[PDB]
């Protein structure tokens, strides 16, 4: 059928050391998988000049050396990326993807950081 | 099955014989 | 033969004893 | 691998036996039975070291000769038990000159219990801690054997590894020169390598290197591209619910025929359920408007 | 010890094709998928194709009419093939691993830029 | 039973 869109909200925002953050996705379809009852979606968070790291994937699942701080939610065709204390290092760029029949990224969620 | 034959019945050698190649 | 009750090992020994070396069938 | 085989049904003479030669998975059953003119000679050059894995259950009745599976089946690691035989995926049933088991590389029993009964000359049952293999060992049936009305000489390898049942400590083996091989705690179902690190949290009983998915004795979920994958993935099916199968594959099954093999929740079955049909073409089980044609 | 390694031209004259080689180690291409993924200056990521153990492609119904995914699983290594290359196409070329059925893109390589230009010497 | 079953599965009778 047609290809997967997805979307991301906001595009970016500006966040203080030690708040709390949560971005938006949504897919045009379920990424919810009858087999195992789990989201093909993923998480990526790219740092400034640097290679994307996978954050999350089953929708929720932390991949190996993800801090705490990081959690995705969501079910089917919405998801949320939240990050209970935002530090200094979290600046970068977050994507959410699918995963379910082909890939598509989101057109990603800039986060900045206020100095102090 | 065999044991509904056989078993709880009474077999021919005949009716035997059928379980053979 | 004595046409009699069949079960479990006497079952097993008298079909062998029907058909040694004919074997038995299967699908 | 070697070769996904079906389900066999082995009797009467050895010369079938030769099937097996290069099966290293068997999809179905194992049956071997009923041969009575065999004598231990007929089975001393006899082995099949490629079989590592079992779908559904293992039955050995009347076979005459047989002493031992040390030899037959010496890497056979696990027995899934998607089907089984009156709720067993391992029956050994009036195996008249079985001295031991000897399925040294047992590890897992992944559905089903145990059934060993009236084999008049097997010990080394007592030797093995079935709760490393399966979960439910309530229902395990393994009675009038020569451990039971005679006094087994169960010697083990001294040395061997050492586990309690009701408070006694005992060493455990599946022969003489055989030990039960035991992992530790964290490795759970996955297995271990000689030097205890776990395998792979993907594999099940056993690996060939530690923490990879790609070198997996038998897999705890599918079976896909020499991998241990958790899902099978679209546009991959699920298969016999051990392997990943593509359309094309599912189709030419379906044609070949048995079962006209359908697609239903990700899978590659032999039959729509019930409240379905079969949708033509393209395999796809939808529900059936008022009853089923 | 998984690695990914891109090696590409940096300058391509438009209308030209652009080639791209990953080299991958610590893994076989048996086994996993491999995918390409661009990224335009200060743009998102965009999903190009993959290629999945069995030789298997998949492309961005977008693109798929200029891209070209194949392999050689004996050399590890893994070849886009892109056409008639247009300024938009300038982007930094990631190939990342996919354990397809397990984890979704989870190894990335550092990259390739590739630039499309009114080039020199 | 057990025994049964397994007589009566194991054991099939020709086509004919
Ligand atoms: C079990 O496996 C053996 C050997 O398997 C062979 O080698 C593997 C690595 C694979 O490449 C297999 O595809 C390959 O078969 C099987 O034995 C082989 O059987 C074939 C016939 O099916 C034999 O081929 C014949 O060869 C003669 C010449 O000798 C020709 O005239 C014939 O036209 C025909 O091609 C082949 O020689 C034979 N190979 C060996 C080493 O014995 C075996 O059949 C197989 N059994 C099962 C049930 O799968
Ligand atoms: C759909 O899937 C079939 C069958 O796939 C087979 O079964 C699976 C359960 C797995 O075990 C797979 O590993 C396995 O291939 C595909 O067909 C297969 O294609 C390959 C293509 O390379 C064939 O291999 C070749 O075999 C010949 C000898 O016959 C050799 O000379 C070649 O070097 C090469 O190894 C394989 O034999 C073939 N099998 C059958 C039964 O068709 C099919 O391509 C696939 N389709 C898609 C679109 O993915
Ligand atoms: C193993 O048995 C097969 C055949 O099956 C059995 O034996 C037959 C003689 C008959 O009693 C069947 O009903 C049984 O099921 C043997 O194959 C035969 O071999 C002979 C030559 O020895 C040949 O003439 C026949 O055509 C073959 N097949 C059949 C169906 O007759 C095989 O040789 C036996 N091997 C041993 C060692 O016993
Ligand atoms: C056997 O394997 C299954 C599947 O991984 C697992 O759930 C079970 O606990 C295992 N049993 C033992 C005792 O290894
Ligand atoms: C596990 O597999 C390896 C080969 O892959 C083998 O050497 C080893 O002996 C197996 N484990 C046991 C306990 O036999």
């Amino acid at each position: 059928g047609s290809d997967i869109v997805m979307s991301q909200s906001p595009s970016s925002l500006v966040v203080s050391v030690g708040e709390k953050v949560t971005m938006s996705c949504k897919s045009s379809q379920s990424l919810l998988y009858s087999s195992n009852q789990k989201n093909f979606l993923a998480w990526y968070q790219q740092k400034p000049g640097q290679s994307p790291k996978l954050l999350i994937y089953w929708a929720s699942t932390r991949e190996s050396g993800v801090p705490d701080r990081f959690t995705g939610s969501g079910s089917g065709t919405d998801f949320t990326l939240t990050i209970s204390s935002v530090k200094a290092e979290d600046l970068a760029v977050y994507y959410c993807q699918q995963y379910f029949r082909y890939r598509t990224f989101g057109g990603g969620t800039k986060l900045e950081i206020k100095s102090s | 099955g065999i044991v509904e034959q056989c078993c709880t019945s009474i077999c021919s050698l005949y009716q035997l014989e059928n379980y053979c190649n | 033969f004595v046409n009699q009750h069949l079960c479990g090992s006497h079952l097993v020994e008298a079909l062998y004893l029907v058909c040694g070396e004919r074997g038995f069938f299967y699908t | 691998p070697g070769e996904v085989c079906p389900g066999m049904d082995i009797r009467n003479n050895l010369t079938r036996l030769h099937e097996l030669e290069n099966c290293s998975v068997i999809e179905g059953h194992l049956q071997i039975l009923l041969m009575f003119k065999t004598r231990p000679e007929d089975f001393r050059d006899l082995s099949f070291p490629k079989l590592i894995m079992i779908t559904d259950y293992l039955l050995l009745f009347r076979v005459y000769g047989l002493e031992s599976l040390k030899d037959l089946f010496p890497n056979l690691t696990v027995i899934r038990g998607s089907r089984l035989f009156f709720n067993y995926a391992l029956v050994i049933f009036e195996m008249v000159h079985l001295k031991e088991l000897g399925l040294y590389n047992l590890m897992n029993i992944t559905r089903g219990s145990v059934r060993i009964e009236k084999n008049n000359e097997l010990c080394y049952l007592a030797t093995i801690d079935w709760s490393r293999i399966l979960d439910s060992v309530e229902d395990n049936h393994i009675v009038l054997n020569k451990d039971d009305n005679e006094e087994c000489g169960d010697i083990c390898p001294g040395n061997c590894p050492a586990t309690v049942i009701n408070g006694q400590f005992v060493e455990r083996c599946w022969t003489h020169s055989h030990c039960q091989k035991v992992c530790p705690t964290i490795c759970k179902s996955h297995g271990c390598t000689a030097e205890g690190l776990c395998c792979h949290s993907e594999c099940l009983g056993n690996c060939s290197q530690p923490d990879d998915p790609t070198k997996c004795v038998a897999c705890r979920n599918f079976y896909l591209d020499g991998r241990c994958v958790e899902t099978c993935p679209p546009p991959y099916y699920h298969f016999q619910d051990w392997r990943c199968v593509n359309f094309s594959f599912c189709q030419d099954l379906h044609h070949k025929c048995c079962h006209q093999y359908v697609i239903h929740n990700n899978k590659c079955i032999p039959e729509c359920p019930s409240g379905y049909t079969m949708n033509s073409s393209n395999l796809l089980c939808t529900p059936c408007l008022g009853p089923c044609p | 010890q998984v690695q990914l390694k891109e090696s590409g031209p940096g300058l391509v004259a438009p209308s030209q094709s652009l080639s791209i080689t990953c080299t991958v180690s610590g893994f076989p291409l048996t086994a996993y998928g491999v995918n390409w993924v661009r990224q335009p200056p200060g743009k998102g990521l965009e999903w190009l194709g993959m290629i999945w153990g069995d030789g298997n492609t998949d492309y961005n119904s977008a693109l798929k009419s200029r891209l070209s995914i194949s392999k050689d699983n004996s050399k590890s290594q893994v070849f886009l093939k892109m056409n008639s290359l247009q300024t938009d196409d300038t982007a930094r070329y990631y190939c990342a691993r996919d354990p397809y059925g397990s984890k979704p893109m989870d190894y990335w390589g550092q990259g390739t830029s590739v630039t499309v230009s009114s080039s020199l010497v | 039973t057990f025994e049964d079953y397994l007589h009566n599965v194991v054991f099939v009778p020709r086509p004919s």
